[PDB]
DNA sequence: TTTTTTTTTTTTTTTTTTTTTTTTTTTT
DNA sequence: AAAAAAAAAAAAAAAAAAAAAAAAAAAA
């Protein structure tokens, strides 16, 4: 076994071909060296041989599944010399496989045996597979000689493309992951992919993903996150960290709950300099608190870490470049695009928008004006007393409220609350109309388009100093 | 090239989008008052070329380039210009698939140089290989004239009559890229020195430390094997520092990544060598192409003056002692004696030399279009008529645009473009 | 024909070289100067070279070995990532920003 | 209609090329 | 004594490359 590793490392066929199929249904040697020419021998053949040890390997699966002292060495040893073929079938197609899209029907061809052996391959692993190989060094050898070829094989892109390949991989290491106690060396392999490759992050995601809801599991996970927080990365690739964001990025927008419990040690990745890494965790922060806020128990389970999360949201304002700002906007964005509760958070959205509307970054204005934009269509001071809002009215009414000043006293308490809060707000608007109303004339267009829209949907909602912006788009003639 | 179109907004006398069509890519010629804007027709077919000296078209800065400084109303000024890919003999190497290709200069008061492609954005660089590619390289012309240097012809140094020389036959546009080249390379050295520096001061030591961590593992293989006793067990715990469960996968991948690299250094220095034999064998070859070069142009300046003055001639030679490639100079023979020194001949005689010259070159390879600019200022009006016949019926071959003042060449000229400056701006129209 | 093919290949690679598409990724895969070697295709009908085609394979040999250059340093910064195992925070007065129609 | 890919266009940072003086020099 | 070429270095300006956002064409 081991000096067969060794070697393979390292380093008229149609007349015997009938004679092992008719076998199956010192040849074991003459079966190896037939499946050691797939390079030089016709494609014809190599389609009936991987369909004949598809099949063989399905039936042996199943006489498995049927029995569970017993014959365990001989079956434990047929395993063996299956698991090396297939092995070597994997590699032999990977082979060429590189090669092609570097035609196509021989790679549908390539493509389809390979969904047959991926059948095959599963129908081996779903057995338990655990009492038959006592020690784990075997268990880990032989489960090694079915995933790294997996891996290299998914170093190829048009692999990671197709679907059906993709969830016939994701699925193989979900299992493992579940029942061979594997979750250190399937940790290892996948941040070695990330680190080395840029189209890998969504797979790794997605077969995050899988592996957790279907099989409740997310210790592999929760130590991939670790080491991602714990990593260093050099100045001159940044291929490393751009993976890493994109795969924190599709981590965040599918599973957000699993990755929250190792949040508080990714926060760490913001101290780094990498400007992807920062907008990615931002992203992520955003889209948790987003993808969190429609549970109630969620809620009633991780209001502080909801609450640390938010407050991380509105503290990324400040800094050097404007790309980390774009993103903590995107987040905001989306929390007061979810119909819920904080509308004390909505406010401190309100402010820091009027307050970083002078921004030196034009698509950091945009994104604020936008924010403004998406508050005054969705603000919350509209379930009662109409949806119109002007600055006499409501003073009038915060007037009248007061001269009309336990049951009773609450609310009047919580209705002077709201007109303070609603006065607040209305000032806020105020000021940042005028503020966009000065800023309109600016090089960016769609800075212009988007301020002329906000300025509209002032307009619409009816407010004093609305004429005013109205009155400078006139002068954008 | 055959320009049939041309744009100018903003620039300099034309404010207005001014475009003038209907170029016979025989002869045009173009006809004005003092001031009108044929110099400036000139000057802004100059700049989408992609002129750098700014002193050379009645210039300082590009400010100055629009309409009035960054005032009087007009910021942009943009010069558009539209050549006929017909013949793919005298095509663009990289164009000779995109027929009619159009190039577009705009200047801002905060922009500089914004160069359009068909419509796509290019850099500096790209209009000037393309320009170059066509012979149209006009940082160092063999077929522009501007006003008033036509007699100062002659007055160059032997240098630029070299360079002059190799503008033909492809020499030129190519010790400068030689050279761009071989800095480009210098510059790539550092770093590839650089990182064969990292390659074998710190990834070599962690190889060895990598494969000392691998013998561990080995061992401690067997040693969980008989476990699966307590003190075996209290050392396979203590020995749970440096175990690395997954070094196999990440040495493999580690040692084959490293092959790649080595074996993509050792191709990078392959194709150095190559690079650096085939630039060997193509300057040996340049050497020999700038001698038929020179042979020919020599003896067409001859025939060509000749002819212009029935009782004179010319040649080019090199300097006193040294070779071709050092230098050349022009001699001139009247009647049956050289003369020593050419700064005792006339104005019109120096005018009338480097019109043999131009007509020389042109005849040797024509480029796609000649420029001249008051080209008749120092000629009578026989020698006029005579040269502009010449160039209607004998030269031909290439499109001529010439500003004249005399009817000597404008009066058989196939299309004239007549300049008025009617109200601020100027005007072009057809005869 | 093999003429036609390396002459369809040469058109090719210069119109990328000229398009500015030649990037890391796509550095080994289109291999050029190889047929700069044999000079052979940048020759005319009277085994003469043509310069203009010398220095479209010159600009496309300098592009492909630049983009070789990068691909190798990225490659050696990837295996210094895979072996390598404050205060970003700016007040925000630094990020303040500190008539024209009817007039022209 | 929805999603992936192309590509084009927005700054920001760094790179390349210009033009300034500053001396340095030799033959008449 | 006296007139004009010429090598040399730093400051400013044009310009190219990297990186992300917006817009149009294409496949499921
Ligand atoms: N930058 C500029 N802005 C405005 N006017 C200009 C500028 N440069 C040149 N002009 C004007 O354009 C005219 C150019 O005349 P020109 O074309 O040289 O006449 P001709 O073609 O007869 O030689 C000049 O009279 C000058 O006043
Ligand atoms: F100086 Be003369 F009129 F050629
Ligand atoms: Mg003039």
């Amino acid at each position: 076994l081991s000096e067969y590793l060794t070697k393979f490392q390292t380093t008229d066929p149609s007349r015997e071909l009938n004679v092992i199929i008719d076998q199956l249904a010192d040849s074991l040697e003459a079966l190896i060296d037939l499946c050691h020419d797939f390079p030089h021998l016709t494609p014809k053949l190599q389609t009936q041989l991987s369909y004949l040890i598809s099949s063989s390997l399905s039936n042996l699966s199943k006489d498995i599944k049927a029995n569970l002292g017993g014959l365990i060495p001989q079956w434990k040893r047929h395993l063996e010399e299956y698991g090396y073929l297939i092995q070597v079938l994997l590699t032999f197609l990977q082979d060429e496989l590189h090669k092609v899209s570097s035609n196509v029907e021989l790679f549908k061809r390539d493509c389809n045996q390979m969904e047959n052996l991926l059948e095959s391959i599963t129908k081996l692993l779903e057995i338990n597979l655990s009492k038959i190989f006592q020690t784990t060094p075997e268990k880990d050898l032989f489960i090694g000689l079915f995933t790294r070829p997996l891996f290299v094989l998914l170093e190829i892109e048009p692999v990671t493309k197709v679907s059906s390949l993709k969830m016939f991989i994701q699925r193989i290491l979900a299992m493992c992951v579940k029942n061979h106690g594997q979750s250190s060396s399937i940790q290892s392999s996948l941040m070695t992919n990330l680190t080395y490759f840029l189209h890998l992050s969504v797979f790794n995601a997605e077969l995050l993903k899988l592996l957790n809801d279907e099989y409740n599991y997310p210790q592999l996970t929760e130590d991939i996150l670790k080491e991602i927080s714990t990593r260093v990365f050099n100045a001159k690739d940044t291929t490393g960290p751009k993976a890493i964001s994109n795969f924190l990025i599709k981590l965040s927008e599918l599973s957000p709950g699993i990755m929250l419990r190792q949040m508080n040690l990714v926060i760490t990745l913001l101290n780094n300099s990498s400007i992807t890494l920062r907008c990615s965790v931002v992203e992520a922060c955003g889209n948790i608190v987003a993808e969190l806020a429609q549970d109630p128990q969620t809620m009633e389970h991780y209001k502080q870490q909801i609450a640390v999360l938010i407050e991380l949201l509105e503290e990324r304002f400040q800094d050097s470049n404007p790309y980390v700002r774009t993103k903590a906007i995107q987040g905001c964005s989306k929390i007061c695009d979810l119909s819920s509760k904080f509308n004390k958070s909505k406010a401190k959205f309100t402010s820091l928008a009027v307050r970083s509307l002078q921004d030196r970054s034009s698509l950091v204005r945009r994104n604020s004006v936008k924010l403004l934009s998406k508050l005054l269509l969705k603000h919350p001071f509209k379930a009662i007393h109409g949806s119109q809002l002007r600055l006499s009215e409501w003073e009038e009414y915060l007037k009248g409220s007061e001269s009309q000043l336990t049951s009773v006293l609450m609310k009047l308490k919580l209705m002077i609350v709201y007109y303070k809060d609603a006065i607040s707000f209305i000032k806020e608007i105020h000021k940042s109309i005028e503020l966009i109303s000065n800023l309109l004339f600016s090089k960016n267009r769609n800075e212009v388009l988007e301020s002329m829209d906000f300025l509209v949907l002032a307009d619409a909602f009816d407010i004093e100093l609305s004429e005013f912006g109205i009155k400078k788009m006139l002068h954008l003639v | 090239m055959k320009v049939e179109e041309l744009i100018i907004d903003g620039f300099k006398s034309y404010a207005t989008r001014t475009v003038i069509t209907d170029w016979d890519p025989q002869f045009n010629a173009i006809t004005g008052l003092n001031g009108s804007g044929k110099s400036n027709i000139l000057d802004a077919i100059c700049f989408v070329l992609g002129i750098a000296s700014m002193s050379t078209v009645r210039a300082s800065s590009l400010q100055d380039l629009i309409y009035k400084r960054g005032q009087a109303g007009v910021t942009k000024a943009s010069v558009t210009i539209v050549f006929d890919n017909t013949d793919k003999s005298n095509s663009p190497i990289g164009f000779t698939n995109s027929p009619q290709i159009s190039v577009t200069r705009q200047v801002v008061l905060g922009g500089t140089s914004k160069y359009l492609i068909n419509g796509h954005r290019a850099p500096q660089q790209s209009v000037l290989q393309l320009f170059q590619s066509v012979q149209l390289n006009i940082n160092n012309p063999n077929f522009l004239i501007m006003q008033g240097k036509i007699t100062k012809v002659l007055n160059m140094k032997p240098s630029e009559i070299l360079s002059l020389i190799e503008e033909a036959a492809g020499t030129k546009m190519f010790e400068d890229r030689r050279e761009k080249a071989e800095r480009t390379m210098s510059k790539k050295e550092t770093k590839l020195q650089e990182n064969r520096t990292l390659l074998t001061e710190e990834i070599e030591p962690k190889l060895e430390k990598l494969r000392n961590e691998k013998r561990m593992f080995l061992e401690f293989q067997s040693t969980q094997t008989d476990l699966e006793s307590k003190q075996l067990n209290e050392k396979f715990q203590e020995l749970r520092k440096k175990v690395n469960p997954n070094i196999m996968n990440m040495i493999e991948n580690v040692e084959k990544k490293e092959a790649a690299l080595k074996t993509m250094i050792k191709t990078i220095e392959k194709d150095k060598m190559k690079i650096q034999e085939t630039i060997s064998k193509l300057n040996e070859y340049k050497r020999e192409t700038l001698v038929k070069t020179w042979e020919k142009v020599t003896l067409d300046f001859g025939n060509i003056f000749a002819d212009l003055l029935p009782n004179s001639f010319a040649k080019l030679v090199p300097c006193e002692g040294k070779d071709v490639t050092q230098g050349l100079e022009v001699k001139v023979k009247l009647g049956n004696i050289w003369k020593e020194s050419l700064i005792e001949l006339s104005g019109g005689q120096r005018s009338l030399i480097a019109l043999s010259l131009i007509m020389a070159l042109l005849q040797f390879r024509p480029a796609p279009m000649y420029i001249l600019d008051e080209v008749d200022a120092a000629l009578d009006l026989s020698h006029t008529q005579n040269i502009g016949h010449l160039i209607k019926t004998r030269f031909k071959g290439s499109q001529f645009i010439v500003v004249s003042l005399k009817e000597g060449m404008f009066a058989n000229a196939n299309r004239v473009f007549r300049t008025r400056f009617q109200d601020g701006t100027s005007v072009v129209s057809i005869m | 024909t093999n003429r036609s093919t390396m002459m369809a290949n040469f058109e090719e690679w210069i119109k990328m070289a000229t398009d500015n598409k030649i990037n890391s990724r796509n550095s080994w895969n289109f291999a050029l100067i190889d047929y700069f070697y044999d000079l052979d295709v940048l020759k005319d009908g009277e085994n003469n070279i043509n310069f203009q085609k010398a220095s479209a394979t010159l600009d496309g040999c300098i592009k492909i070995y630049s983009s070789r250059v990068d691909s190798v340093t990225t490659e050696t910064g990837k295996l210094l990532s895979g072996l390598a195992q404050e205060t970003t925070l700016v007040e925000f007065e630094t990020i303040k920003m500190k008539i024209d129609p009817l007039f022209k």
